[PDB]
């Protein structure tokens, strides 16, 4: 999938890899600040922070920072530190997401006029990449088409100041080659500034196609994909992500609410979303802990390692009303249900102690290859461990176990194992 | 789009990859469908030399040739017009481009997940120019009961039998999800005379063939009397259905539900399991798509839980008036 990168990451790549005749200024002149920053050390590494005034803004995938009061413009270093005091490390709500302001970029202030500000954006669609320019012109660049400076002058720069067309065209042609070479899917510079001294990339927002790592990793390096603002990143997510990378099997985990009492471990992209849909249609969105799925015929050991991560995460703190684990799925096409459920059963066994302490109740529904033995060993571990487990097969509507687990409907023992 | 009909009970395929279980599963389905011949004429696997692989046609062991070179497989099997590509993500692009140098191939299924979007767009461009239908990437494939099934679609024989996938009914469907298309097999078989044809277009941002590509095929297929679409958050592909109805191009009843309505209730954006399953603007959400489909005249249930009920209701009205 296409993943956002920080402004800092995107500018680093652009400064390193763009090829343009245009004189790009302030290359690599940025400094990153967090609540843990050693400001003496920062100033050792970035002495230019004293050379001219500054701009400071969070770099956490927050849009429209200027409209939110979150860009400090034309400040001395002392003015930056004062501007950060009420913000750095504070909770903030942007739109409907809430998180901590904890990652800021400082850059040189660039004096310029309104007429020296430009907008450029490139974004991917099925039919090609659209290139947008505004001082609004937009050009579809087809899948096999080149974008040369003369093309940009003819189709995009008709309204641009005459003295800036050559440098704008060279930059945008370079930008587009960079966008393609590094497998971007979205790249916006708002504003791009061009003065008598050259080109300045004042702002940058971007997404890369993360599946292109096997092609791009020499240029990308150890690229980071930050979570959206309002979510944290967790080591378990990184652990699952590492599993997902090592096999053709798909293993995904996104923590929504680590303290929620409703956990899922569903097979399949589609079904995992339908279960989540059904949980929220039934009131449990504030108690839904996670979204994720496993699919693509993982082994018993991959499914054990996946499941033990979940069971660990849902036995971190108790809940007055205990917890629910939804082990669900469609009728699989090829996943060995017995082999995967044996992985899960072994995880359940290893964690049976903590699982009882947190009053976890388990609901299971699944079809596919070998599923009858899959459902049996689930029923079996329930009796061995004392954990309550209610086990259903193809004869149960896929999502019925959600209503069961939230009390909207009763448990039909007449369908167990069917 | 392109061809209305992709498969028949005479379809022959080449399978790219050493996927003996998938191939045997196809042959098990071929047998209970009463096909004359196995649907897999040959396999291509560059990591071994030419050899023959043992398979079973009912109880009889038979041999299917495995070729190191695609050129040999194509030349020895001119009857083949379908290629099912199980190549890993790293080589799916090159092997699919290579397949499209053979004019005999009119349909390609691309199984692998994780192909870069920019490579898929180039496959789509070559495919559109040649008239080739691509199903995938990132898909299990599809199934045409009585005729042909792609790879692992529909699972083992016991599932093929339980969901009556050995002979066609009157209901066609298209879905983004592979797993959920086997759930649709189940639902449709319990509420109607069964599946006529189903396709899983895969979960990527740019599917080789879109919902509307297949819905148009079904509209133009006389055996199809009604159509079921399982949509998903992300992109705007489903609005082409509203347009087709509005234009009078789509006249058969259409039932649709888009998954991903939970995203509207989260305080932040969530990338779901399928690569394309992420809304970049308000109209790409499941809730917006479902509401627009409903206003255009599609039969939309309140939630996935009522999908079987509305399918059965549409099916029964069509029997009542003599259409089925
Ligand atoms: N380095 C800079 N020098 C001068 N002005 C700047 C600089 N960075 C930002 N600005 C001004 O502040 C505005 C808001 O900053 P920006 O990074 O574009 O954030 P956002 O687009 O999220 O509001 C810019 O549009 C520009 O007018
Ligand atoms: N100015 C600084 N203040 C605090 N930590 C720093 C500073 N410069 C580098 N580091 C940290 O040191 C590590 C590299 O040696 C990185 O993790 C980086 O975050
Ligand atoms: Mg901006």
């Amino acid at each position: 999938s296409a993943k956002a990168i920080s402004e800092q990451t995107g500018k680093e790549l652009l400064y390193k890899f763009i090829c343009t005749t245009s004189a790009i200024q302030n290359r690599f002149k940025y400094a990153r600040v967090t609540p843990d920053t050693d400001w003496a050390r920062l100033l050792q590494d970035h002495p230019w922070l004293l050379s001219q005034n500054l701009v400071v803004k969070p770099d956490q995938l927050i849009k429209r920072r200027g409209k939110l009061g979150l860009v400090g413009v034309n400040l001395t270093l002392d003015g930056v530190k004062s501007w950060l005091k009420p913000r750095l490390g504070q909770e903030a709500t942007v739109g409907k997401a809430t998180g901590f302001l904890k990652n800021f970029l400082i850059e040189p202030f660039v004096p310029h006029s309104q007429a020296e500000e430009f907008y450029v954006c490139i974004y991917a669609t099925r039919e090609g990449d659209y290139v947008l320019f505004h001082h609004a012109q937009k050009l579809l660049v087809g899948v096999d088409e080149k974008l040369n400076p003369e093309d940009i002058k003819k189709h995009l720069l008709v309204h641009a100041p005459e003295d800036k067309k050559e440098i704008l065209a060279s930059f945008i042609s370079g930008l587009f080659n960079f966008y393609e070479d590094l497998y971007f899917t979205y790249l916006e510079i708002n504003p791009l500034v061009v003065t008598k001294d050259g080109v300045y990339v004042l702002d940058l927002a971007a997404k890369v196609d993360a599946t292109a790592d096997y092609i791009c990793k020499v240029k990308w390096g150890d690229i980071e994909f930050p979570p959206p603002f309002g979510r944290e990143a967790y080591p378990e997510e990184a652990y699952i992500a590492d599993l997902d990378a090592k096999s053709g099997a798909s293993l995904k985990l996104t923590l929504l609410n680590p303290k929620g009492r409703i956990w899922t471990m569903v097979a399949g992209g589609g079904a995992s979303v339908v279960y989540s849909d059904t949980i929220c249609d039934l009131g449990g969105v504030n108690e839904l802990a996670n979204y994720g799925e496993y699919s693509g015929a993982p082994s018993e050991q991959q499914t054990y390692d996946y499941a033990k991560t979940i069971l660990s995460l849902m036995t971190r703190e108790k809940h007055p009303d205990g917890k629910i684990l939804i082990i669900g799925g469609s009728i699989a096409n090829f996943t060995n249900v017995a082999a995967t459920f044996k992985g899960i059963v072994r995880a359940i066994r290893d964690y049976q102690g903590p699982l009882k302490e947190h009053e976890v109740t388990i609901f299971v529904r699944r079809g596919g290859p070998n599923y009858q033995e899959g459902l049996r060993v689930m029923g079996e571990v329930g009796k061995t461990t004392g954990i309550p487990i209610h086990v259903f097969g193809t004869e149960t509507h896929m999502t019925a176990i959600v209503g069961m687990a939230l009390g909207h409907r009763p448990i039909p023992e007449n369908l167990y194992f069917q | 789009s392109k061809s209305t009909t992709l498969f028949s009970r005479h379809t022959k395929a080449i399978v790219w990859g050493m996927q003996t279980r998938a191939v045997q599963g196809m042959l098990d389905f071929d047998y209970v469908c009463s096909r004359d011949e196995p649907s897999v004429a040959a396999m291509v696997y560059p990591f071994t030399g030419d050899h023959k692989q043992k398979f079973y046609w009912g109880h009889k062991e038979i041999l299917i040739p495995v070729f190191k070179n695609m050129a040999d497989a194509m030349r020895k099997h001119p009857e083949v017009d379908v290629l099912i590509n199980f190549a890993s993500l790293r080589s799916a692009y090159d092997s699919t481009m290579e397949t499209m140098n053979y004019a005999q191939i009119r349909t390609i299924a691309i199984i692998a997940e994780g192909i870069p979007e920019a490579l898929t767009r180039k496959l789509i461009k070559k495919a559109d120019q040649k008239g080739v239908t691509i199903i995938g990437p990132a898909t299990v494939g599809g199934i045409k009961p009585g005729c042909f099934k792609i790879g692992n679609t529909g699972g083992m024989l016991d599932n093929i039998l339980a969901s009556k996938l050995y002979r066609p009914g009157s209901v066609a469907y298209v879905s983004r999800s592979g797993g959920m298309s086997n759930e649709l097999n189940n639902i449709i078989s319990r509420t109607t005379d069964g599946v006529y044809e189903g396709v899983a277009i895969g979960g990527d941002r740019y599917p080789g063939s879109t919902f509307m590509d297949h819905v148009l095929r079904y509209q133009d297929t006389p055996g199809v009397k009604m159509i079921v679409v399982l949509g998903e958050i992300g992109g705007t592909e489903e609005y082409k259905i509203c347009r087709g109805i509005k234009e009078g191009r789509l006249t058969k009843p259409i039932v649709c539900w888009c998954i991903g309505t939970c995203a509207t209730m989260f305080s932040s954006e969530v990338q779901f399991g399928h690569a394309g399953a992420c809304a970049n603007q308000a109209s790409e959400t499941a809730v917006a798509k479902n509401q627009a489909l409903k206003e255009a005249g599609v039969f939309v249930p309140r939630s996935f839980d009522e999908l079987g009920e509305i399918i059965q209701s549409v099916y029964e009205d069509l029997v009542a008036n003599g259409v089925i």
